[PDB]
């Protein structure tokens, strides 16, 4: 039925989308297209058979993890960064749940990150889980908890330069 | 979750600003500002991209990436990548 | 702008589901809860009062407002605009 | 040896050369102008060397509202207004008259809008006392609510 | 004119790291940032909440007849013929 | 809650704090807290420069391609094939 996720555009009817979490609900309604077009995060969608009413989206923006140049009084730390990718929001229409759709996005999310991690040097797919319902879903699909903060899980990516 | 009030010492101009807004969207002052706070609060935590960590923490992160994949972890990667998406 | 302001109170009943989430974010941006919830409410207040939906009563007024805004003000459209006033 | 009409900002236009006198409005073009104009917040306009995408000057418009406090009577009452955010001309092209030249385009485009929707004034914030003199010189009048804010009232009927 | 700020460490260490990546002192950077934000706040200011005395003064500004003084300025603006024109 | 607080002292002019106070006052902040938010959000933005890791306009093309391209059984198994 549904077809591959693709970047958001003004054309996708985003109006009739209810996902049970108003923050993620209002975000597509309000901040998704203006955000995605101004280039901060990049947002992907999936649609009914050939309908462009939208049933599931996810946004993923670049990000960076850094060694404090001064853990105290400007000590032996040199500028050291690491490219990485945040998966901000994954949300699916409250009435297409159960139909196995959330994993399907998460899987496309991972392939994409792996696709870019070849060209650019990104290293993990971070995500921030606020529910225990959400956190236990990400853990179930291989996201390890992060050592540096508790809300944040990540799916490390390791390959060759 | 219990109901212990939050006192806000707002300037009179901003309190004025919130009320007219509220009226446009049929919300009480309380129900507008607490919805709004809630909403931005979650975005603030959900769209966080810069992590400046210390040494014990950045190594503890480098550790996490230099790891052999444990038997459970590989078996979850398996579950993710075997599921055939309905557009596939 | 130049002058300083004179306060007024807002007390509101807060669940803890929310009050812990608002307080986490508040600490992540090194604000206080009041400060957080205040700049959160005004940023949204402002963006509600500034809806172009509040003067563009159509999807067709919206095409004229997007069109005239982007059209170059060429010698003709200077005559038009001056000859319409 | 020529200059082109203002035209909305495009990903192509070189903004890296342009260096007007104010550091603020150099950073704003090269750092926030396409981030803003592409997200329909403001709307940026640029004039280039006869045939280049070298930007020499730019301005930005954006909708604004002026509203009646709810605290004589208090019934909700808004007037739409357009705000001339920034106008700025490359130092090397200063004194050639392009400053006015853009402000005239702004007003023209703003009266054009004000025929579509009910826009009731163009509005600018003169920070510099020289800025204020420029805008006073070209028919803006000091607002009665902010000192640094000037109005070009546009009451088409 | 002294500006003395009592910051956090989760704050100054963030400030110090970007400073050391643009070749600027920590001083010359918090100012260049605060100036540039102070400016663009002030310049890109679109919502006005006026009280009844000021709103009506705004109204009176719109209903006001155009003085010969102001009209001649308009003419000067309108007659100038931009170099793309 | 409120973490360990240690200072930063600056000198400035009147051409600055007059301006920096107008904004600080307009948005109902203190000059102290105005400049902290001001700096910290400019630091966050350049520490997040994509140039810091994208590193040229050869990789900038190939990045937005991996970005917006779709993930078919064709692409999936072939990015799966380079992973392997």
């Amino acid at each position: 039925g549904i077809t591959a996720p693709t970047p958001l555009t003004s054309e996708h009817n985003l109006a009739d989308f209810c996902c049970s979490d108003h923050g993620m609900n209002e975000w597509l309604k309000k901040k998704a297209l203006k955000n995605h077009s101004s280039g901060l995060s990049r947002v992907y969608v999936i649609c009914i058979a050939n309908t462009r009413q939208v049933i599931g989206y996810y946004c993923l923006s670049t990000g960076s993890i850094q060694r404090n140049l001064a853990p105290g009084a400007m000590r032996r730390n040199a500028p050291e960064s690491l490219p990485v990718v945040v998966l901000g929001r994954l949300a699916i229409d409250q009435a297409w749940a159960g139909k196995g759709l959330g994993v399907a996005l998460l899987k496309d999310a991972v392939y994409r990150t792996m696709s870019i991690a070849q060209q650019v040097g990104v290293r993990a797919l971070i995500v921030h889980a606020l529910d225990d319902s959400v956190r236990n879903f990400y853990l179930k699909y291989a996201f390890v908890p992060s050592p540096f903060q508790s809300l944040t899980l990540l799916y490390p990516i390791t390959l060759e330069l | 979750s219990k109901e212990a009030p939050i006192n806000i010492r707002a300037k009179a101009s901003q309190r004025d600003l919130i009320d007219m807004a509220a009226n446009l969207v049929a919300k009480s002052r309380t129900d507008f500002m607490l919805d709004a706070a809630c909403r931005e609060a979650q975005d603030i935590l959900l769209d966080q991209r810069l992590f400046i960590l210390d040494d014990e923490q950045y190594d503890a992160f480098l550790a996490a990436l230099d790891a052999p994949i444990t038997a459970e972890r590989q078996a979850k990667i398996n579950a993710l990548m075997n599921r055939k998406s309905p557009w596939e």
